[PDB]
């Protein structure tokens, strides 16, 4: 069992790629998955020891290049949109 | 600000504007 | 001058008491974007 | 277009000169290198000893 | 084995009204702070529902063979645990895969087989003279069984065998559905102090276990238990007692319902 990395799991109902953060809400002992307001399955109960974990994707947005302009410089910079460093 | 009031899970990311609420 | 200065302070207090009791032009631009983002996730279903 | 971000800016814009401003070249997707499949907790073997 | 009854004066069933009843969990996922609607078999509010009595004080014993539709609603304000189990089937002549889910005093059994269901199966409780306790001795549910495949035992549940004539103290709701051959059981216990005209309270129903048999059910019938004290001679012809019970039989209709989910994740309101 590994946590806090962008991993891939198959918990009997889906194959999603993301992280597994420790949640603070306990589920009822009859459910297995969990949706949200945006209609996305982002909470799957672990059947090992009944540990509720949240799902957050690891790919958010894209990259960006900053160019100062012609006849000014030669180097650039890499900018991430919604990717934490 | 308190009178007037995830979606990014399906690739629908929200980009921040150039000027935040403090500069406005 | 004391009459218009008292009427100006009474006009500010009437706007502050009316706004504390929602707006329409600042809510339809958010509700239309919230329903459009909730429609795109429903298109995947 | 896959060596330098400065060269990635010119071919994606289809212009040999770049002015000042922001641009978008490609996306950044994190590929998972491991995969786990755990349906049960512990496979309870029936008594067969 | 079973015996036949004797004709007597009965009471006709009445028609009452429901008040926000028949709401269960439509899925096995978690929802919080979201107003989502689904298309499942629920009970329409303020609808005409049937009412059957089981109180002795006379001699009311009405257990007909009602047709099983797509989803039923069985609510019982149980006090002394009079209703034991339920049976299912199509013809009840040892021809199809009949169901037998009886809540006994030792353990709950789920045995889908080809039992010989009689015209009226019922459990008898005999009162001993030297022992001041109500014990079940007349186990008359079926005659015999030849061969079947599925057999499952549920969790043990303790029940009270003593029957009284006081007011009810608990309320039990049961929902039996059949989709794609799968059987669903929604049970939830809720205490209440009322004899009739159910309140407008809200209470969700949680499932226990799914039973994947894969058969068709078109008829159903409930089982009632009687008591044999020293006041009655002990014959099941004209002298008996049954305590006091009241069960409601409702049919679930395919209507969409809007549910409310709080931060805890339980159902709070239902909107048709
Ligand atoms: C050098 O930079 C100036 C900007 O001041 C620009 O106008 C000029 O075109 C540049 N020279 C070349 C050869 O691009
Ligand atoms: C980004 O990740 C680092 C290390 O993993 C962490 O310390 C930091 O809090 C993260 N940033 C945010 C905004 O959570
Ligand atoms: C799986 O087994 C572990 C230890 O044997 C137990 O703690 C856990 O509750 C089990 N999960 C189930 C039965 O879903
Ligand atoms: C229900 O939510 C409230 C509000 O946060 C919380 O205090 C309470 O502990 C929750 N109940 C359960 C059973 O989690």
């Amino acid at each position: 069992l590994v946590k806090n990395k962008c991993v891939n799991f198959n918990f009997n109902g889906l194959t999603g790629t993301g992280v597994l953060t420790e949640s603070n809400k306990k589920f009822l002992p009859f459910q297995q998955f969990g949706r949200d307001i945006a209609d996305t399955t982002d909470a799957v109960r672990d059947p090992q020891t009944l540990e509720i974990l949240d799902i957050t994707p690891c790919s958010f947005g894209g990259v960006s290049v900053i160019t100062p302009g012609t006849n000014t410089s030669n180097q650039v910079a890499v900018l991430y949109q919604d990717v934490n460093c | 600000f308190n009178k007037v009031t995830a979606q990014k899970f399906n690739g629908l990311t929200v980009l921040p504007p150039l000027l935040t609420d403090e500069m406005i | 001058q004391k009459l218009i200065a008292n009427q100006f302070n009474s006009a500010i207090g009437k706007i502050q008491d009316s706004l504390s009791s929602a707006l329409g032009k600042l809510q339809d631009v958010v509700n239309q974007n919230a329903q459009a983002l909730n429609t795109l996730v429903k298109q995947l279903s | 277009c896959a060596l330098d971000p400065l060269s990635e800016t010119k071919c994606t814009l289809k212009s040999f000169t770049v002015e000042k401003g922001i641009y978008q070249t490609s996306n950044f997707r994190v590929q998972p290198t491991e995969s786990i499949v755990r349906f049960p907790n512990i496979t309870n073997l029936c008594p067969f000893g | 084995q079973c015996v036949n009854l004797t004709t007597r004066t009965q009471l006709p069933p009445a028609y009452t009204n429901s008040f926000t009843r028949g709401v269960y969990y439509p899925d096995k996922v978690f929802r919080s702070s979201v107003l989502h609607s689904t298309q499942d078999l629920f009970l329409p509010f303020f609808s005409n529902v049937t009412w059957f009595h089981a109180i002795h004080v006379t001699k009311r014993f009405d257990n007909p063979v009602l047709p099983f539709n797509d989803g039923v609603y069985f609510a019982s304000t149980e006090k002394s645990n009079i209703i034991r189990g339920w049976i299912f089937g199509t013809t009840l002549d040892s021809k199809t895969q009949s169901l037998l889910i009886v809540n006994n005093a030792t353990n709950v059994v789920i045995k889908v087989c080809e039992f010989q269901f009689c015209n009226d199966p019922f459990l008898g409780v005999y009162y001993h003279k030297n022992n001041k306790s109500w014990m079940e001795s007349e186990f008359r549910v079926y005659s015999s069984a030849n061969n079947c495949t599925f057999e499952y035992v549920s969790q043990p549940f303790l029940m009270d065998l003593e029957g009284k004539q006081g007011n009810f103290k608990n309320l039990r709701e049961f929902v039996f559905k059949n989709i794609d051959g799968y059987f669903k059981i929604y049970s939830k216990h809720t205490p209440i102090n009322l004899v009739r005209d159910l309140p407008q309270g809200f209470s969700a129903l949680e499932p226990l276990v799914d039973l994947p048999i894969g058969i068709n059910i078109t008829r159903f019938q409930t089982l009632l238990a009687l008591h044999r004290s020293y006041l009655t001679p002990g014959d099941s012809s004209s002298g008996w007692t049954a305590g006091a019970a009241a069960y409601y039989v409702g049919y679930l209709q395919p209507r969409t319902f809007l549910l409310k989910y709080n931060e805890n994740g339980t159902i709070t309101d239902a909107v048709d």
